[PDB]
DNA sequence: GGTCAGAAAATCGGTTGTGGTCAGCTGCTGCCACCGGTTAACCTCCAATTCTGCTGCCAGCCT
DNA sequence: AGGCTGGCAGCAGAATAACCGGTGGCAGCAGCTGACCACAACCGATTTTCTGACC
């Protein structure tokens, strides 16, 4: 059955979600909410840039600048090693 | 009932599905015979695989693509139609097919007895002709319109026949005028006298055939009127022309039809209550064939009457469709497809149904439409059961397709291939080798298998020790086998048992749980003392290793199933971890004594003292390490740490020699001292020679007096010393150690003369062709025995071959006789003895003809041993299925019943001789009443275990009978009690209150197959056991007496005839056709005329049938008879089974009674009901008005008593799956899941062992003082 | 030998500006895949054994 | 005069070759977009905090 649950990818996916929740929780609240709403980690629905800007009360260029800075912060190795081994 | 299948079960009720249940299960109607589009591979709309009906293929992803998230859940895509949910609902959703004409179920029409035929009272050959479109059937008829139109229509019929007669007399007058014209034109022509009259004779012959044709049409009209005047429902009409004539002349007054629609109309016009009243009136009044027919109809009519079922579910309007994940279409590697043969059957049904809808809505003649309906009926029949009526539907290559019923039956069905035996994870195989340095609780496990078995544990541990960062890198490290993983693997393998199992698993000691350790290699190193339990050689045999995961499973494998907790065999109680053959040769050499060896004690004096004594076994061992003392020479040591035997102890120290300290002198060898240092400290000094029976007695005494850890450690020490002294024993085989006897030529000549004289007398003609065969066979049997005796008295006592045989290690003496001496006689493909014989031994070398003769018997023995294991497996299967519901439920039934036990019958001169079969009849069962001796006190009180000191005390006090307590008289309702079972043979204590004693009994009986040889027309091997447990009538059926009296022997032609004259002046009883070969029975004297016989004396040699001895001498004497006849098959081959393992099977045959008089309560005569249900009904019914139903005991075999059970789920998985399911459906039977095989199927805890409520609800908490002190 | 306006830093954030950029249809247009109908010399009936229970059948006392 | 009882006999079942018309799908692609990144600059306070001179 070449399309079954491989029983180690499921537990690896659960540990990946746990580690991603940890690394996202070690940030600022506004940046973490922006990243979650941008990549759809809340409820599986990705949100638009103007939608995040509307619900957080700032402009879209401010939102995308905060997103770029937060993506740099996550790309930094100090936060990035424990997720670098997963991929 | 709920259908979510969460584990809250109480019942599992099976019924008969109606059409309004089928179109309430279904999720939509499949109406095209399409499966998958050929180019894009997506499931077609309204086909057999349609996503709108059976759910979507992709998880939370609809078809057209409009909704694709978990956010949309349970929504219906308004363009395409598929709802959005998981893709595992394609194994849980069914569809249905709407048939354009009704179709009968094949199960309720074809399988004998035909339930439709019994319900409608139609013969099967007159029912197949209806439902397969060959004969019409009158569904209904009018009565009063028929009554007055009888007069009017017979007036019209007489008028029509009168007009026919008017045309007939027109024919008469026309032929008369034609003959008168022939008279006018032939009365004046001059010709011959007959030629002028042969034309008139031809005209009269034409008149004769005209009136013959008139008779033919008048008989046709008479037949039409007769079959109208005798018209009734359920009456077949063949001759479509005749039915057509009845239809167009008499279109009123009746309705007729043809097929499953007519069957449905007859089922609708049917009154079950009035039919049942008529049937019960017949069974109350009439007799014979009509009464038997009414009973067999009343079975299914009462089944349809008592419940809320209706008979209308036997015809169908909507076939259901199995979900598309159970008949998958799977694409292989490279575009090859694979379907599951059900799509062809469903496609044929859907094609023929669509074509029938087209023909009906078009308007077609009856021949075409009836052929289409017959084709649709045959398609649905081939779907439900292929190859039941006619030819099986074949695929490509001419193999029959696999229909729905073929998924369920046989060894390849669901019930036997996937529900009872499954493949498992965490398992592996290898090939076993011998591990003689291991302890008894250890096994060697190769590291490459142990890594793959313990991979998740080692992944967790090497993540936690920071050798890796996560599970993915840890798995990569394990699969690349980097060298940290062995240091982790040792620490995760410490103290974690595994189960080792070797197929076949004949008895319960074939699965045992060792504690593993790592071994550099690829072979599972096994201990050499568990090979007898596993039945394992090392010729390449393979063993399977499982692995317990949960805490309960590890506790079970550590406590219940550990290797050093199963020393004794559960069948007889003999030890199975006893040393065998190699340690036996070692210990026999160590403890034997040679007279006149080196350093022997000799009391010769006058000049010097004895010079044989020693001051300690340390000094003796030093002298034996020098070249002075042999191990097997008689000395006088001075022991200080070995407990003396009882006589020397009572002589020297009297009572309390505290054997750590005291000193005493023993005149033994040194080998016996070194043997007794292995036994425990309190065990007395043995001082014997260790034959294998002596070692078995020592280990049995140890297991009954000491703890099991002491027995296990002692058994390991015996193994070590046995191997070490087996090496130094000088046991080798050479060609000079096989000595031939020196008188074999003289013995063979002396018997050759007698054989030559017998053959010369046959050539003279004084004896026929068979008497010389018997004489030659007897002569050569005597010659074989004489050669064996000469060999036995010629061989020295210290030969290697005779030491191996005499120490009980291996072999018997007949193998030594054929090795040196004489092979003897040999068999035939028929089985008789070829009277040649084989006069050469395998040391001298057989010749060409003797070798070719010997090959017959050798190959027949090999083929018989191939067959006998399958036969024993089948017998064990049936015994397990009968006795699966005998588990221990209480501690005391508290009855006062019990059987009697023979216990060392009296001698004629006057003394007590011990009965030989006392270790399998009287040991290890509780006393029922007290033992009182010849107006005396109690010797053994009631309730004792009756072991060896109790038996010795009883035989010393001089009593012969005891009333012992047995499971045939256990008075609990469900399962035996525990004091009635006695001690468990495998532990030595009383049996526990969850034990599965029925399965232990069945495996203990069925395991000594493949050592029950038949012979060399009474059966005497394995088929003697099968025809006892099945309770068949035997082959050599010897009759028994029916009343005490005098035998009046009569001798007819070539055989006998016996009529017993009763003493009480009763009716004479006659047995007539008792054949020639049955010789008369001999007791004490041959049965002569005028002899005296008892009520149950067997009259001839052979085998009494067990039904007859039950009918004469009550239910007790058939329990004596069945146990005695089974045990004489096992005792002939030296196999010990305790009798409490046969009484568990025997008590499960006599559970039921047969009804002779119904009385007033719902019990049809000839039926078999349980006795506990019978007596509970009689107490309820004869209260407030006495109408007791009368019942007789019955004895039924182990195949009827396991199909007539109370659960339809345990019965269907045994045997006859189609027949068991097809009448559990009619009765609307409910299963309660109380069994031990129903719980295995549905996957919950069995109700025996640690799965009962006494043990499963234990509350464990720390105590008060240890909670405080931490 | 000290107080007040201006200049000069990131900093958080709004504007804004256009410069592509990608998709979202949208015709639409050709085409291609698929379903349905039609063909008028004549020639008109298929390719092993073992056991248990059930039913059909024929003589034969009984009325 | 037949009938319904009796074995007796025989059998099912289980285990071990093209045209024409039409119609809807479909893929390929210029061609409106129109929302959207997206750099990239440019300012709007903002706060600090020197910088510069003032008397
Ligand atoms: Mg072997
Ligand atoms: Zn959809
Ligand atoms: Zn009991």
């Amino acid at each position: 059955d070449s399309e079954a649950v491989v029983a180690v990818d499921a537990v690896s996916f659960t540990l990946l979600q746990d580690q991603l929740q940890s690394v996202l929780d070690t940030l600022s609240e506004r940046e973490a909410g922006v990243v979650r709403l941008r990549f759809g980690l809340t409820d599986g629905q990705p949100r638009t840039l103007d939608e995040i800007g509307q619900v957080y009360g700032v402009t879209r260029e401010r939102i995308r600048q905060i997103e770029s800075k937060t993506m740099s912060k996550l790309r930094h190795p100090s936060r990035s090693q424990v997720l670098r081994d997963y991929l | 009932g709920a259908m979510l299948d969460v584990n809250f079960f109480d019942e599992l009720r099976i019924g008969l599905a109606t059409a309004e249940d089928i179109r309430q299960w279904s999720y939509g109607e499949v109406k095209k015979p399409e499966t998958i589009n050929y180019r894009t591979l997506k499931p077609e709309k309204d086909g057999l695989f349609c996503e709108k009906i059976f759910g979507p293929t992709r998880d939370w992803e609809c078809y057209c693509g409009k909704y694709k998230r978990v956010r949309f859940k349970g929504i219906i895509c308004e363009r395409c139609g598929v709802e959005v949910t998981r893709a595992k609902v394609r194994r849980e959703r069914m569809g249905h097919i709407e048939l354009a004409a009704p179709v009968t179920h094949i199960w309720y029409f074809k399988g004998v007895p035909s339930r439709l035929g019994y319900l409608l009272d139609l013969a099967p050959k007159d029912l197949e002709k209806i439902i397969y479109f060959a004969a019409y059937v009158i569904t209904s008829v009018d009565e009063e319109m028929r009554h007055n139109e009888l007069s009017t229509l017979e007036a019209e019929m007489a008028v029509e026949r009168k007009a026919v007669e008017d045309q007939r007399d027109g024919e008469l007058e026309a032929r008369a005028q034609k003959l008168e014209a022939d008279l006018a034109e032939l009365e004046a022509e001059g010709a011959k006298a007959d030629a002028r009259r042969k034309v008139r004779d031809g005209g009269e012959r034409e008149m004769r055939q005209i009136r013959d044709r008139a008779q033919r049409e008048l008989d046709r009209l008479e037949d039409i009127w007769s079959t109208f005047t005798k018209l009734a429902p359920k009456q077949l009409i063949v001759d479509e022309n005749l039915y057509r004539e009845l239809v167009d002349r008499y279109g009123e007054y009746f309705t007729g039809a043809m097929g499953a629609e007519s069957i449905q109309k007859l089922i609708e016009n049917f009154d079950i209550d009035a039919e049942a009243e008529s049937l019960r009136d017949v069974i109350r009044n009439g007799k014979g064939q009509k009464k038997l027919r009414a009973l067999k109809r009343l079975k299914v009519v009462a089944a349809f009457q008592q419940s809320g079922n209706s008979p209308m579910g036997m015809v169908l309007d909507a076939v259901p469709v199995i979900p598309p994940e159970l008949r998958p279409m799977v694409q292989l590697d490279g575009g090859r497809f694979a379907t599951s043969d059900l799509n062809d059957l469903y496609r044929r049904v859907i094609n023929r149904n669509n074509r029938l809808k087209r023909l009906i809505d078009l308007g077609a003649p009856e021949i075409i439409v009836n052929n289409e309906k017959r084709m649709l009926q045959e398609s649905v029949d081939a779907l439900f059961d292929n190859g039941r009526r006619g030819r099986p539907v074949t695929g490509p290559g001419n193999r029959p397709l696999k229909s729905l019923s073929d998924l369920l039956k046989g060894k390849q069905g669901r019930f036997r291939q996937n529900l009872l035996g499954k493949r498992v994870d965490y398992s592996g195989r290898s090939v076993i080798v011998v591990g003689p340095q291991l302890k008894l609780h250890q096994c060697g496990l190769p590291k490459l298998m142990a890594l793959e078995l313990f991979k998740p544990f080692v992944m967790k541990r090497l993540v936690d020790l920071n050798h890796a960062q996560n599970i993915k890198s840890a798995k990569r490290m394990v699969e690349r086998q980097r060298p940290q993983v062995w240091d982790v693997l040792e620490e995760v393998i410490a103290e974690h048992p595994v189960l080792l199992n070797r197929a076949p698993t004949l008895h319960r000691l074939g699965i045992q749980a060792f504690e593993p350790m790592l071994v550099e290699g690829k072979a599972i190193q096994l201990h050499p003392l568990v090979c007898e339990a596993f039945n394992a050689d090392f010729d390449g045999d393979q063993m399977a290793v499982h692995l317990p995961l949960s805490a309960e499973a590890q506790a079970e494998a550590r406590i219940l199933m550990l290797s050093s907790n199963n020393i004794l065999s559960p069948a007889s109680g003999r030890p199975l971890a006893m040393p065998r053959l190699d340690m036996v040769t070692g210990l026999y050499y160590l403890t034997t004594e040679v007279p006149g060896d080196t350093g022997e004690y000799q009391p010769a004096s006058g000049d010097h003292p004895e010079t044989g004594v020693y001051s300690s076994p340390a000094e003796a061992i030093m002298a034996a390490d020098r070249g002075v003392l042999s191990v097997r020479a008689k000395i006088k040591v001075r022991l200080t740490q070995l407990r003396p035997p009882v006589e020397i102890e009572a002589e020297l120290f009297g009572h309390s020699g505290w054997q750590p300290g005291d000193a005493w002198m023993a005149e033994t060898t040194l080998g016996r001292v070194m043997f007794n240092e292995l036994l425990p400290l309190g065990y007395p000094f043995v001082n014997k020679q260790m034959h294998k029976k002596v070692q078995a007695a020592i280990i049995n005494d140890l297991a009954e007096r000491y703890p099991m850890i002491v027995v296990a450690q002692t058994v390991d020490k015996l193994k070590d010393a046995g191997f070490y002294w087996a090496t130094r024993s000088g046991v080798t085989v050479s060609m000079a150690d096989v000595l031939v006897p020196p008188r074999k030529k003289e013995i063979l000549d002396h018997y050759e003369e007698r054989a030559d004289k017998v053959e010369k007398q046959f050539q003279r003609g004084a004896l026929n062709h068979d008497e010389r065969n018997e004489a030659l066979v007897e002569i050569w049997k005597e010659a074989t025995d004489e050669v064996g005796q000469a060999l036995r008295e010629h061989y020295p006592d210290d030969n290697p071959i005779i030491t191996i045989v005499d120490s009980g290690a291996t072999g018997n003496f007949t193998q030594t006789r054929t090795l040196a001496g004489m092979k003897g006689l040999v068999t035939n493909p028929k089985g008789e003895f070829i009277p040649r014989p084989v006069k050469s031994s395998f040391r001298e070398g057989l010749t060409v003809l003797e070798y070719f003769i010997n090959t017959h018997g050798a190959r027949k023995g090999l083929a018989d041993t191939a067959l006998r294991t399958a036969d024993s497996g089948y017998l064990t299967r049936r015994l397990v299925d009968v006795s699966q519901d005998v588990i221990v439920r209480e501690h005391d039934c508290q009855t006062e019943r019990g059987i009697v036990v023979e216990l060392a019958e009296r001698a004629p001169d006057g003394t007590l001789i011990r009965d030989p079969y006392i270790e399998t009849s009287a040991y290890a069962r509780t006393l029922g009443t007290d033992a009182v001796d010849e107006a005396g006190n109690v010797i053994v009180e009631r309730g004792q275990d009756l072991g060896d000191p109790e038996i010795d005390a009883l035989l010393a006090a001089g009593i012969t009978q005891v009333k012992v307590r047995s499971v045939l008289t256990c008075a609990t309702s469900t399962g035996v009690c525990a004091t009635c079972y006695g001690r468990s043979m495998a532990t030595g204590k009383l049996v526990d209150i969850g034990e599965a004693v029925g399965i232990v009994a069945a495996q203990s009986i069925g395991e000594p197959g493949t050592q029950l040889t038949m012979r060399t027309d009474i059966t005497g091997g394995l088929p003697r056991v099968q025809e006892l447990f099945e309770a068949r009538v035997p082959r050599g059926k010897a009759p028994i007496a029916d009343v005490t009296g005098r035998v009046r022997l009569e001798d007819g032609e070539r055989f006998y005839k016996i009529t017993i004259v009763p003493d009480d002046g009763g009716e004479e009883v006659v047995y007539d056709k008792i054949s020639k070969r049955q010789r008369l029975r001999v007791f004490k004297r041959v049965l002569s005329d005028g002899d005296h016989v008892e009520v149950g004396q067997q009259l001839m040699e052979g085998s009494a049938d067990p039904h007859e001895v039950l009918r004469v001498q009550g239910p007790r004497e058939v329990q004596i008879h069945l146990v005695r006849e089974v045990q004489e098959v096992y005792r002939a081959q030296g196999v010990s089974i305790h009798d409490k393992h046969i009484e568990v099977i025997v008590r499960q045959m006599l559970r039921r009674v047969t009804i002779i008089d119904s009385g007033s309560t719902e019990f049809l005569p000839g039926s078999l009901i349980d006795r506990a249900e019978f007596e509970a009904e009689n107490r309820r019914v004869v209260a407030e008005g006495g109408e007791p139903a009368a019942g007789r005991p019955v004895l039924m075999g182990i195949t009827k008593a396991s199909l007539a059970t109370d659960s339809w789920l345990s019965a269907a998985s045994f045997q006859e799956t189609t027949r068991v399911l097809t009448d559990a459906a009619i009765n609307c039977r409910s299963d309660k899941l109380n069994g031990l095989k129903e719980n295995v199927i549905i996957g919950k805890l069995i109700p025996a062992g640690t799965g009962i409520n006494r043990y499963r609800n234990i509350a464990v908490q720390p105590t008060e003082e240890a909670r405080a002190a931490a």
